[PDB]
Formats: C-alpha cells, structure tokens, sequence
C-alpha cells in the first residue's frame, strides 16, 4: 500500500532530501537490534541508513538487503517490505550499484521518476 | 525497419503515447521491450499466465506469458527477480506487456546493469 507508488532508490546521503517519500534502499546488513524491529544497512560508499520495522523479523537477515519503505521525519526508513538479494553465482557490486544510483539522481528524465 | 529491443522502465512504458496501434516515445516508436522487476504476483489464467511485475518506478505491470506444462525448455514464484522480453500492449486504454521471454535473474549484477542499459537506451532516442 505503497507498493503502488513509485519509490526512488537513494543512497544514504540522500535519506534527509527524501523525508517523508517512498523509497527503496540497498544496502549491506551489518546490524540488528536484539527486538528484530530495527536493523542497519551499508551503501555503496559505506554510508549507513537505519532501518524500523513495526514488527519483528521473522528470519535471519545478511548480505545484501533490498528495503521499501518510507523515509522517517528522522532520515530512517520505516520497513514496509524487504528482499534479500541471492549471490549464489557472482558477489552483488554494491559499489557499481551505487554509481548507478547517482545517474538516476542526475538523470531524472532518463529513469523517470514516476 | 526490423528489430529493435529498448530496455524500459514501467514508468517509461506508461508515459508512452499510442496513436492508430503505434506506441511513441518522443518521435520514435516501440513495440519490443525489455524490463527487470520483482514477480509480486502470478495468476493462472485459462490460456496464460498473468505475472505482476514491479520495477520500483511505477505501479506493478501486467505481463502475460505462455507456458507448455510438458516441457522445460513451472510459474516462477513470487519474490523473485526477473528479465522480461516482450512487445507493449493495450486494450481498453490499460498498459500490458506480452511476454516471450521470463528469465530469473542469478546475477543481480544483471539488474544494476539494465538500470544503465534504460538510462543509455533512452539518452540515445532523445537525441533522435
């Protein structure tokens, strides 16, 4: 039920220009609070967003994590959906990911928006 | 006049303008495209199979496809990330993708890469 918005992808340092959209943000899991309600990714110029679930996890979480969500008056992302990316053939390029958001964000005409 | 393939966005596919059965971004047309996204939903249908895929740019698409249940040259679940290949639609004024290719992504290298193969694809038309 934001699932039928469009939801930019960012990197960290874009989470206080989207307070309050929806958003998708990928990241590396490198932390998880003892509740399973918030956790912390890394992007792709090891930046951090954290990360609130209204819920507990109902299961471990690593590697690379893809979270929709909608940015928080505090820069965080409240959970609305998750996938965990799968390397099981070639490691996920995080960094090269991250270039490729910065092009979205420069390029808005070219990866419409929504 | 034959074959081209642009990889697209959803949100690409809906700006899109059909005139007379011809789909029109800026002065060129389409037809062929492909797009990466995550399979939220599959329906069986009585003759196919309705996928509802999601490209984080839009709304999710309706993507038709055709499959023979003797065979394996089988609805890829939901969850999963996908390359389609398929030719635009519309009927009643609601946007469609026929499919004639659904391939599971392993590496998600793939889809960071269409990001720039969209990006590429339509810096060059605009051009035109």
């Amino acid at each position: 039920d934001m699932m039928d918005l469009p939801r930019s992808r960012i990197n960290a340092g874009m989470l206080a220009q989207f307070i309050d959209k929806p958003v998708c943000f990928v990241g590396r899991l490198e932390k998880i609070h003892p509740t399973g309600k918030m956790f912390i990714l890394s992007d792709g110029e090891g930046k951090n967003g954290t990360i609130e679930l209204m819920e507990p996890l109902d299961e471990e979480i690593s590697g690379i994590v893809e979270v929709v969500g909608r940015v928080t008056a505090k820069a965080t992302i409240l959970c609305t959906s998750y996938v965990q990316f799968k390397e099981d053939s070639h490691p996920f390029d995080l960094g090269l990911y991250n270039e490729a958001v910065k092009i979205i964000h420069d390029f808005p005409q070219f990866y419409p928006l929504g | 006049r034959a074959q081209h393939i642009v990889p697209c966005t959803i949100s690409q596919l809906l700006s899109a303008t059909l005139v007379d059965e011809v789909f029109r971004i800026g002065n060129v047309e389409i037809s062929q495209v492909t797009i990466v996204g995550i399979i939220r939903h599959a329906e069986k249908a009585p003759t196919n199979i309705v996928y509802k895929i999601d490209d984080m740019t839009a709304a999710p698409m309706d993507v038709r496809q055709w499959v023979d249940t003797d065979d394996t040259s089988t609805v890829v679940p939901p969850e999963t990330y996908v390359k389609v290949a398929g030719h635009l639609r519309s009927f009643q004024n609601k946007k469609s993708l026929v499919a004639f290719k659904i391939m599971p992504l392993e590496d998600m290298n793939e889809f960071t890469t269409h990001i720039l193969e969209v990006i590429n694809a339509h810096m060059v038309l605009s051009k035109a």
